DNA sequence: AACAGGATGTATATATGTGACACGTGCCTGGAGACTAGGGAGTAATCCCCTTGGCGGTTAAAACGCGGGGGACAGCGCGTACGTGCGTTTAAGCGGTGCTAGAGCTGTCTACGACCAATTGAGCGGCCTCGGCACCGGGATTCTCCAGGGGATCCGGATGCTC
DNA sequence: GAGCATCCGGATCCCCTGGAGAATCCCGGTGCCGAGGCCGCTCAATTGGTCGTAGACAGCTCTAGCACCGCTTAAACGCACGTACGCGCTGTCCCCCGCGTTTTAACCGCCAAGGGGATTACTCCCTAGTCTCCAGGCACGTGTCACATATATACATCCTGTTC
């Protein structure tokens, strides 16, 4: 099981499968942490946390899709910190 | 093509032309690089320091030859007379286009059996007292063709028969007995 | 379009997976929507050709890596 | 030249619950009916302004091939950096209780609708006058061309071995 | 002692470094003179503002029950170690162009005026929705029963991926 080619097997399974990749409560306590600084004792419903998680997962997946094309552009495969800089700024997010 | 580059620094260059006398063999300015190319004796070729050393016997130390070599290499590339090898194993080794024809790469076995027998021929008599004799273990047929014993044996017979000079044939029993005499000196008996 | 995906997916009831598949497959539907997030939609396979080293994993010059 | 190995993907019958529907009652709200009624549109003449081209007179942007510098593509390569293999530990769900306020009932005040005439604002509407912008004559600014004695490092030259 | 092509030290010359005057250029900094923002006279319907009254949406008051913060164990996931090659990065110049420099005059461009067609003011009349002012059917919850496919299990058995 070569580590480079096994990752290709994961791509086929994860793209085919539909599920929440990140943990629920660690994300639930994460969003609660941010809310406390913005507004102390700001409560969340179960639906709100899941909606935030799914939007965050899709947003991160899209960034991974774009950064993947940045790697092949530089005649490379792996993602480097330079890849995330080019993708974010060109979308009008970073600057 | 400004004056400070066409008359101000010129006099040095036309003054020193076609005077590599110390290397008597092919002293022409255009032929120094090529002479180094044949003298290198390697498959990859000569790198920068190798070609500099091979050119350097005298008459060349490099007040401006360091950049003149690059300019001449550009001229030779424009002429299309240079073939080279890339990679970090050979740091820009260069060769002159000596009809060492380029072809498809695949088919590189990791041995050279035909020339593998030469080191044993060099070693065995040299390890003995009788020094390495003339190249008589295999004849010129070895690089005429590449065949087995019957075809490599019939051809020497024709080689000797076509030369019908009796006087020439007399030498094969006057130059060979020297080996017989030296077989007394190198081994003590037989 | 989603209903055809369910038969291809060996399922009867339409799941959010088929909703994404119907939208993604039709390029005209991509212009209408696709800058959005679909709950449990999934992602259509988009494997790139830079991966999958179809050539022998041994070195190009020789067998040794 | 091509077989072994261990797990993942297949059929095929096998269990369950939650998701789904079907009754059976119950009750507003959303559609439907059918005229009287005042205000945005179909439909006629009016009127100037907008686009289509004559129609010449210089001038600053294309159009294209050659030249010599250099930067993207691509070859190998030694060592750095990230994904498999195996393990225990502690982070996750349950899913009945209990406790905040979101959401839903009463009844009254409040700024916001609505008719009806006078009265300041603020472009039109054709009439005159002005201060910074932009075109155009002059030179100021780094690179480019010259003149000096010789120097240190080169191209010119001196010197070494075995039959 | 000679002859030949590999290295070594002799002596005569010219290009790095540096500071200016040569005359070019290109690019900045004053001169000059039109056209679009202003000031002043008038010209009037929108449009706030005013005078004088009436019909409801929304903060109080507070109710009744459902939907989240702790409780309380029970399983399984994630987190952590090392070892190895896949793959950054350097070094290097094929070789194929982007850019500079000249022709080259035709193309973009603005000056002094007309017309035919089309986009807003002004006047007339007209057919949907819109208050009257009432009526009855759909379609949404609360109980009450009773099911059908999704989601994973027991047997039984092949394809794929990555090495030696």
């Amino acid at each position: 099981y070569r580590p480079g080619t096994v990752a290709l097997r994961e791509i086929r399974r994860y793209q085919k499968s539909t599920e929440l990749l990140i943990r629920k409560l660690p994300f639930q306590r994460l969003v609660r942490e941010i809310a406390q600084d913005f507004k102390t004792d700001l409560r969340f419903q179960s639906s709100a946390v899941m909606a935030l998680q799914e939007a965050s997962e899709a947003y991160l997946v899209a960034l991974f899709e774009d950064t993947n094309l940045c790697a092949i552009h530089a005649k490379r495969v792996t993602i480097m910190p330079k890849d995330i800089q080019l993708a974010r700024r060109i979308r009008g997010e970073r600057a | 093509m400004t004056e400070s580059l066409v008359l101000s620094p010129a006099p040095a260059k036309p003054k020193r032309v076609k005077a590599s006398r110390r290397s008597a063999s092919h002293p022409t300015y255009s032929e120094m690089i090529a002479a180094a190319i044949r003298a290198e004796k390697s498959r990859g070729g000569s790198s920068r320091q190798s070609i500099q050393k091979y050119i350097k016997s005298h008459y060349k130390v490099g007040h401006n030859a360091d950049l003149q070599i690059k300019l001449s290499i550009r001229r030779l590339l424009a002429a299309g007379v240079l073939k080279q090898t890339k990679g970090v194993g050979a740091s820009g080794s260069f060769r002159l286009a000596k009809s060492d024809k380029a072809k498809r790469s695949p088919g590189k076995k990791k041995k050279a059996v035909r020339r593998s027998t030469s080191p044993k021929k060099a070693a065995r008599p040299r390890k003995a007292r009788s020094p390495a004799k003339k190249p008589k273990a295999t004849a010129r047929k070895a690089r005429k063709k590449s065949r087995a014993s019957p075809k490599k044996a019939k051809k020497p017979k024709t080689v000797k028969a076509k030369s019908r000079k009796a006087s020439k044939a007399k030498k094969v029993k006057r130059s060979k007995p020297r080996a017989k005499s030296g077989a007394r000196k190198s081994p003590k008996k037989k | 379009l989603a209903g055809n995906a369910a038969r291809d997916n060996k399922k009867t009831r339409i799941i959010p997976r088929h909703l994404q598949l119907a939208v993604r497959n039709d390029e005209e539907l991509n212009k209408l929507l696709g800058r959005v997030t679909i709950a449990q939609g999934g992602v259509l396979p988009n494997i790139q050709s830079v991966l999958l080293p179809k050539k022998t994993e041994s070195s190009k010059s020789a067998k040794s890596k």
